[PDB]
Formats: C-alpha cells, structure tokens, sequence
C-alpha cells in the first residue's frame, strides 16, 4: 500500500554545502537500493544494501559521496560538500530476495537536487494569466485560458489550475518541459505554459473564478542572502481571472 | 556492463503500433525486463523475460534474443497514456544490480476526431504587456517548429481533454514582447494547414 517513501522531493542550495537524501523502503523489504539519473549519463545504480549491510558501491563516486541503513526501515545518502556536477534526479529503490528473481524493484518518487555555482541566480517565477479570445467563443463554444510562467531558475516548479477555489486536471495541458528563455547563455532562466479550457458558458458565469498557480522550489530558512532583493525562496506566485459575460 | 538504446524521442499516432530496443555486448546479462518512467515520476515496472522468448501482456509485447544480444518492446494500439520514456533494465545471476539503457522517450499522440485549426489573440488580464497568441483545435499530423529568433517565444504542441463533452483538442503558444510581433504571422515557420483568422 504505501510505497517507497524519498525526503525531501526538491533539493537546491548552494555547492559547498552538505545534502543529506533520505529514504524509507517499502515494510519487510530487506533490499534497498540508490540511483541517480541525468540526462547525460542516464539512470545508474550507485550502491544497494542487504540488511543494512552494503553489497555493491561500485557506482559510487569518492569519499565526497557516502550511504548507510542504520537499521532495517531507513536509509540515508550524503555528499559532503556538494557540487555542480552531483545534481540529478535520486531515486531510491527497495525489495525482496524473491522479487528481485523476477526483477521486481520498487522506486520512490526521488529527490531533485540542483547544487548551483551561487544562489544569486537563483529567482522565482513571474505569473500572467491571459484571457480567451472573443473569436474563439464565437467560432465555438469554448472558451480557453492560458498562463505563462517566466523568469524563473532553476526548472523547479508545478503550475495548476484552480477553479472557484478547488484544482481542476479536465481540460488541462502544461508544457512537458520548461524552455529557455535564452539557449545561448550556458545557464538560463525558464519559461512554462499551460492552458485551460472551459465551456463558453462556464466562463460567461460571472461567479466562476479561474486561478493559476505555480509551485516554486528555491532557498530555504538557513540559506544565507546578502542581496537587496525579495530572497528567491520557496514559494507559490500566482495570477488569476474571473468569469465575464459581455 | 554497458546497454545501447536510441533515446529518441520518438513520435507515433495514436494506434500506432510501436518497437522500442536495447542491444548489449556482455553475454552475462541473463534477464531482462521493461520499466516504464512517467514524467517526473520514478520507474515502473512494466514487462520481465527469462533467457530467450516472448512474453505477452495485452497490447505488449516483449523478446529477447541471446545471439542477437538484442531485446524489444513492441506496444499495438500505441495509446496516449503510453506516453513515457522505456528502459530496458539487465543483470545476470552473479548479482542482482540492474543495468539499465538511457531509455526511450515516446510521445503518442492523441488522436482528435474533429480537426478545426485556428489561431487567436488573447489579451493580457489586468495589464501585461506582450501579445499572446494561441494556436488550437489543428490535428496531430501537425508540426510545430520554433521561431526564427529567440525574441519569438514557441511552446510544442499539448492536447487537453474535457472529459465531460468526451472531446480534446491540441494547442501551442508563441508570446514576444516585440513590437513587430502579431499573430497571423506568428508560426510563419511551422507547416500549418490552410486555416487563420484575425479580429
């Protein structure tokens, strides 16, 4: 019932610093296992245990990296300090000796972790949401809203949609993936879209209200800012619309 | 200890019938088995197979084959919720660490029944500042190419469903901040079927 649990789910600070990922394998498995994934290299196995014993390390880097299961329903993976090149999405994996015959592994949601050169590029996201098209309303009978998330760094962020106060999914589409608002630079600031569509009735309700949010992941309490600017912390900013009829 | 697999990504229609792969070099490799990763989501398993043979579940199909050292992944009736990346994951008897290929990323896309291609201006809520212009309602045979310049801000394609009218539809956005900018001539680079409009 309750799978494989991995803390915390994003993870960006600053290189030099200790992160510390956390996973709780499935009750009764006594195999658990850590992986990371990048594009580049892909999803590898970096070291999995037996009854908190380690068996294989192989993929583990140097000492910077280090893992252990102090007991049986709890492990841990460090790197001290941490840099540019360790950011990857962390899964964490856990089994049984009969499910691993038939290859049967059990993955977490993971960790993300971006380990930047300096926060201060780090910033949050800016949030419009643009109003449908009176054509599109009279060419059909559907009214569709849009939003647009841009300006922000690193891709940590989960845009929804809200209507009259509850998260709506039907008639939903978000870009897959955030786009660069500038390929050249090395580094980049993000940019995302979504759209809603409701029936042009429902929108000429003028009681509906249409709302767009978009889940930020940035510094945190500890993380230190020496700069004349609204910290980037973790956050949530938003833009919103309600219904007309004209 | 190392699997090669094309990453793709590759695009199919709805009911498409679809062959994803992996070959190795290590005749250690003893079983495999297909994981599935939705986006932003940690691996699934999906099929498993001992030595050589096919194993079928519904509209999968998975082989291997040891001379070949090869292993497929055919999906009939490729559906949108297939949509995902596929690794093939390896080992063999000595150890049970998994290896696994970069994996394959596949976008089937949705078929929509009734095709009304168009694109709009939207208007900015309260007070912003940069045309936005929606492109919807065209077929999946359509492909959306980026802007000639980086000022000209271009979205890929992206279906909805509405599920209470059992009807969906696709959409890409292109937004600028530059004057010249209006749409019409928004996706002047991407191939787009005969219809327009403007207000």
């Amino acid at each position: 019932d309750a799978g494989v649990i991995q803390s915390p789910r994003h993870e960006v600070t600053e290189m030099g610093q200790q992160v510390t990922l956390r996973c709780k394998p499935i009750s009764g498995h006594d195999y658990l296992f850590w992986y990371r994934q990048t594009m580049m290299r892909g999803l590898e196995l970096l070291i999995y245990f037996n009854n908190n014993v380690p068996i294989d390390d192989s993929g583990m880097p140097e000492d910077r990296f280090s893992a252990k299961m102090p007991n049986a329903s709890f492990s841990t993976l460090k790197i001290q300090p941490s840099e540019p090149r360790d950011s990857a999405v962390y899964f964490c994996a856990s089994s049984l000796w009969e499910k691993l015959a038939k290859n049967i592994q059990y993955f977490g949601a993971g960790t993300r972790l971006s380990v930047l050169e300096d926060l201060k590029n780090v910033f949050p996201p800016e949030v419009a949401v643009f109003e449908p098209s009176e054509a599109e309303i009279s060419h059909t009978q559907k009214a569709t809203l849009v939003c647009l998330a841009t300006g922000f760094y690193p891709d940590h962020v989960e845009l929804s949609w809200w209507v009259n106060g509850k998260e709506v999914h039907s008639g939903v589409c978000t870009d897959p993936q955030p786009l660069k608002e500038q390929p050249a630079l090395n580094d980049s600031r993000y940019a995302l879209s979504s759209r809603l569509r409701v029936s042009a009735t429902f929108w000429q309700d003028p009681r509906n209200h249409f709302r767009c949010q978009v889940q930020f992941y940035g510094l945190s309490e500890n993380d230190e800012w020496t700069q004349d600017r609204a910290k980037p912390v973790t956050q949530i900013v938003s833009a919103e619309a309600w219904g007309r009829a004209d | 200890k190392e699997v090669e697999q094309d990453p793709g990504p590759l695009s199919v229609p709805e009911g498409a019938i679809v062959s994803l792969n992996c070959t190795y070099s290590n005749s250690a490799f003893q079983y495999f088995m297909w994981y599935r990763q939705y986006s932003r989501k940690g691996p699934e398993l999906l099929m498993y197979t001992y030595s050589s043979g096919n194993k079928e579940d519904g509209r999968f199909t998975a082989q291997v084959d040891k001379s070949s050292k090869y292993i497929s992944l055919f999906i009939r009736d490729s559906q949108p919720s297939d949509s995902a990346t596929y690794l093939c994951a390896m080992r063999g008897d000595s150890s049970y660490k998994l290896i696994f290929g970069s994996g394959t990323r596949l976008l089937v896309r949705p078929d929509i029944q009734n095709p009304d291609p168009a694109v709009y201006q939207l208007r900015d809520s309260k007070s912003s500042d940069k045309s936005v212009c929606l492109f919807t309602d065209f077929d999946s045979q359509t492909n959306v190419s980026q802007s000639k310049d980086s000022d000209v801000y271009i979205t890929d394609k992206c279906v909805l469903d509405m599920r209470s009218m059992d009807f969906k539809s696709n959409s890409a956005v292109a937004w600028s901040n530059k004057s010249d900018f209006a749409c019409a001539n928004a996706f002047n680079n991407s191939i787009i079927p005969e219809d327009t409009f403007f207000p």
